RNA sequence: AGGUUAAAACUCAAAUGAAUUGACGGGGGCCCGCACAAGCGGUGGAGCAUGUGGUUUAAUUCGAUGCAACGCGAAGAACCUUACCUGGUCUUGACAUCCACGGAAGUUUUCAGAGAUGAGAAUGUGCCUUCGGGAACCGUGAGACAGGUGCUGCAUGGCUGUCGUCAGCUCGUGUUGUGAAAUGUUGGGUUAAGUCCCGCAACGAGCGCAACCCUUAUCCUUUGUUGCCAGCGGUCCGGCCGGGAACUCAAAGGAGACUGCCAGUGAUAAACUGGAGGAAGGUGGGGAUGACGUCAAGUCAUCAUGGCCCUUACGACCAGGGCUACACACGUGCUACAAUGGCGCAUACAAAGAGAAGCGACCUCGCGAGAGCAAGCGGACCUCAUAAAGUGCGUCGUAGUCCGGAUUGGAGUCUGCAACUCGACUCCAUGAAGUCGGAAUCGCUAGUAAUCGUGGAUCAGAAUGCCACGGUGAAUACGUUCCCGGGCCUU
């Protein structure tokens, strides 16, 4: 059957939010739409950038976005100059004084968004979708997640009829709510059509 | 149930008399949980059972009660073959538990002015081995003798 | 929804913020209980005149992603879908699966 | 119905079109969409062309029919009986 | 009677044997579930609300459409919404980028139309500026393009229903078999549980079970206003005031329940039965949580997307109409048929929640829906906001009634440019069917059913639907032969 979002399910547990201000109704959903507009701009800008994570906070008056990337130098630029226009685009959009921060994602290859995004640019340049798959899970236990589940929908191949199929090492225990499942989902265009990508990555209990 | 893990629900007491049993046909009598309108209403049909005889309201009721309770029902048993309508011994609980409500439902079906009139008229019936419910307790019991030939299925 | 139907909505919105109080005062003499029997009838003739867009009436909440006229939610801004898609994805502060 | 205190509803484009057609001999219908609009006691004599969704019947205003709405004597729904 | 010997034409690409995994059986064995049984209350009958089929229509927009569609998408169709129809209109365009030109943008009015729109008429002409230019925002001009709620859910992603919250589903290595496969996962017990113990060619591991999460039931510590009032002092008897931090309570941190202890049974086991203590006893109650998979199940109309299709039209604007039709059929509800009740008067006891283009008190006016004036409240403070059933007294006295309140006439209120099609509510009058519902059929095992009120989302207005909250408060379960669905072993 279906299964609740892993995520979701421990955004009060073991899981921070992505979002933290406070605002009343009168405001609520100005402050939703102008962070909706911000990650959107965000995410199309750096999309080399490898870019996982984009925190929106507003502490008075002004807007904080904190960048989580494994790409800090290509996100930054020379002397601060990429970053610097990032903040004057992202303070024209959300009408309030802006501040970026860049926050380091070591191990790229253990972060669920950033290994979604991977194997879909590589669906996208048509490599073998078992060989992406492979990889993935073998990179992640490599470097000692204690499990990963990686799963991959649609034409798989091209071919006429779609098909799901989903490989996992270690153990992704995703009833226990204690536990540090990170798991993000991504999208491919291809010619055929549309593959999507999900990948749990478990980084043991807490 | 399959499991048989059904225990016992203790009933509080009657107000006036301190009586589990009255307190259980007050529960039988009582609909939509309106049990203040149902007390009113046997105490009252109580009162005029005491005062048409010369017994209390609690030994008039066991009268009564001793009148219309049965002692053997009849019960459907399938076997190989064709289902036969068994006579079965009733335990004292049940036997109660059907007296109760054969004498609730009589008293609605009769057609006086008040269902506390209607309640005393039927208890004072059941009392003189008269009227609906004790005519129930003796189909049941024709039923029973007549079924008596099927008492070891 | 389709971009015409956006596009109906924020012309809406713009014709109803241009002419708030120009409504505002005519009701107020349309309703005024000591006015007379004539300037209230000028004043019904011209609450008429006005392009029937700018009545507030005349606009329906839309979900600020999609567009989408059913299900919309208040405090978010988002019909119900998106509302789940940014409560799954951790975006709407304080929000969580909810059991009581 | 509309409040009293409010007056009867009419129409600025249809009170201006009557107005010009009661001073004149102007017997020609008058052709309108406009069946909101509260008939008043100026109009009993020319016959008024009410759309009902898909052309304009004419009705003919007489005294009775003051208070009532123009929309009230054009039928919008063609129904003639099932199977017969 | 027939036996025995014994062809051919024509026709098919198989027919067949043994064994393997499933599924099935009106085969066997052992178990589970409001599945029966035991009960209580309903539906099918009536009127009305609502969805659907059909019919009708210019259009009655599209989708869902055994269980698992039918108060479903829709948490709210007068205009809008709107996707449909009639009519009136536009063509780089209602919504974007690029280029050329003219221009600040904006405000104030006139006419025509019915509007879209067209023709005008005045008022401003700002802001960086090396005052070469711009750079907002408008209009015009082309052309790359925009646009599509158009088709394909049988090309798809994402999301969902479902078997089913059922206890199952598998893998690595080893071993068996020519092989499909098997073992493990079977067996003896036990459990809600592939739960656990013992045995055992298996040894281990994963997804599921359980636990970790929220809430409810008890206690402790901290804090004490807008919340509280036990001991005090006053008092207009109103926690009203000075006060008090005890108590209810608000919300943070902790404790507590673990078969922990005792007895018996049991294979010196797992475990079961009972007892003590405790607010709670064996998963304490409720929720969240949905394994591998199944139905080419649902959704191209939330969105996204491959392909196809239209481009002075399947795109765009407007007014009016339709989605509210009506010989009929079905589903889901509401209100009743009365006396355990109706009506009148008086009088108690809740919880939860919302509020700024908002909730709106007091006072006055109106029979009333409401109106005028106008406090307080972004809230434990103010408002919504009187809980109702209940209880006391009186009356009605079994009648189609002092039951029922459908339908219709007249007169109004409020929202809203606008209540004709087609809103809700009020007053006066009117006073239908209906007197407990055929075959058949549904829900529920305890604070449940039944019954009684209250709030919220949607929302200008528009709930008998949906989601949520308290009050009162049952009956019954001997049992698993039978009906339905399911689990394990075997045939
Ligand atoms: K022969
Ligand atoms: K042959
Ligand atoms: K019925
Ligand atoms: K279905
Ligand atoms: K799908
Ligand atoms: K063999
Ligand atoms: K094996
Ligand atoms: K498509
Ligand atoms: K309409
Ligand atoms: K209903
Ligand atoms: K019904
Ligand atoms: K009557
Ligand atoms: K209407
Ligand atoms: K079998
Ligand atoms: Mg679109
Ligand atoms: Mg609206
Ligand atoms: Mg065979
Ligand atoms: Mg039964
Ligand atoms: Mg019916
Ligand atoms: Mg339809
Ligand atoms: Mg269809
Ligand atoms: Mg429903
Ligand atoms: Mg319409
Ligand atoms: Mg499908
Ligand atoms: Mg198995
Ligand atoms: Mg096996
Ligand atoms: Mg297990
Ligand atoms: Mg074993
Ligand atoms: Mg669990
Ligand atoms: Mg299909
Ligand atoms: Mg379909
Ligand atoms: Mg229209
Ligand atoms: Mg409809
Ligand atoms: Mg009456
Ligand atoms: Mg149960
Ligand atoms: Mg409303
Ligand atoms: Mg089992």
């Amino acid at each position: 059957g279906q299964k609740v979002h892993p995520n979701g399910i421990r955004l009060g547990i073991v899981k921070p939010w992505n979002s933290t201000w406070f605002a009343n109704t009168k405001e609520f959903a100005d402050n939703l739409d102008s962070d909706f507009k911000v990650r959107q701009y965000l995410t199309k800008e750096l999309a080399k950038a490898s870019v996982s994570r984009i925190v929106i906070e507003r502490p008075a008056k002004s807007i904080r976005v904190t960048i989580h990337t494994a790409r800090p130098g290509i996100v930054i630029g020379k002397k601060g100059e990429d970053v610097e226009k990032l903040r004057k685009v992202v303070a024209d959009i959300a009408g309030v004084p802006a501040q970026i921060n860049i926050a380091e994602v070591r191990k790229p290859e253990l972060d669920a968004k950033l290994v979604a995004d991977s194997i879909t640019s590589q669906l996208e340049r048509r490599v073998m979708f078992r060989r992406a798959m492979k990889r993935a899970v073998q990179n992640a236990m490599r470097l000692g997640a204690k499990g990963i589940k990686v799963e991959v929908s649609g034409r798989l191949g091209g071919a006429e009829i779609a098909r799901t199929e989903w490989y996992r090492e270690g153990r992704v225990p995703l009833h226990t709510l204690r536990a540090d499942i990170d798991y993000n989902t991504s999208e491919a265009h291809t010619t055929y059509g549309v593959i999507g990508v999900k990948v749990w990555i478990f980084k043991g209990e807490i | 149930p399959r499991r048989r893990v059904i225990g016992q629900r203790k009933i509080l007491p009657d107000p006036k008399f301190g009586s589990e049993l009255l307190a259980k046909f007050v529960n039988i009598l009582m609909v939509d949980g309106k049990k203040s309108t149902a007390e009113s209403i046997v105490y009252s049909a109580l009162e005029t059972l005491a005062q048409r005889s010369g017994k209390s309201e609690l030994e008039a009721f066991e009268v009564a009660l001793e009148n219309v309770r049965p002692t053997v029902e009849v019960k459907s048993r399938r076997v190989g073959g064709s289902t036969y309508q068994v006579p079965v011994e009733v335990r004292p609980v049940r036997r109660n538990a059907l007296a109760m409500r054969w004498i609730v439902e009589a008293a609605r079906k009769r057609g006086d002015k008040s269902m506390a009139l209607r309640l005393a008229n039927e208890l004072s019936d059941a009392a003189e081995n008269k009227g609906t419910a004790v005519k129930k307790r003796e189909d049941v019991h024709r039923m029973a003798e007549a079924n008596k030939a099927f008492a070891h299925y | 929804a389709k971009q015409s139907m956006k596009a109906r909505e924020v012309k809406r919105v713009a014709l109803a913020d241009k002419y708030f109080a120009k409504r505002a005062e005519l009701k107020a003499i349309i309703s005024d209980v000591n006015a007379s029997d004539e300037d209230r009838w000028n004043a019904v003739l011209k609450l008429q005149t006005l392009p029937r867009d700018s009545s507030p009436s005349r606009q329906r909440n839309r979900c600020r992603q999609t567009g989408r006229p059913h299900g919309f939610l208040r405090k978010f801004g988002l019909s119900r879908i998106k509302v789940r898609e940014a409560a799954m994805r951790g975006e709407i502060p304080g929000l969580k699966k909810a059991s009581w | 119905p509309r409040s009293l205190k409010k007056g009867p509803f009419i129409d600025l484009h249809l009170l201006k079109k009557v107005e010009k057609a009661v001073e004149s001999g102007d017997k020609k219908p008058l052709r309108t969409w406009s069946r909101r609009s509260t008939i008043f006691p100026n109009m009993i004599g020319l016959t008024i062309a009410v759309h009902n969704g898909r052309q304009h019947v004419p009705v003919f205003v007489t005294d009775e029919m003051v208070g009532h709405k123009l929309g009230e004597f054009a039928p919008t729904r063609t129904y003639r009986g099932h199977a017969a």
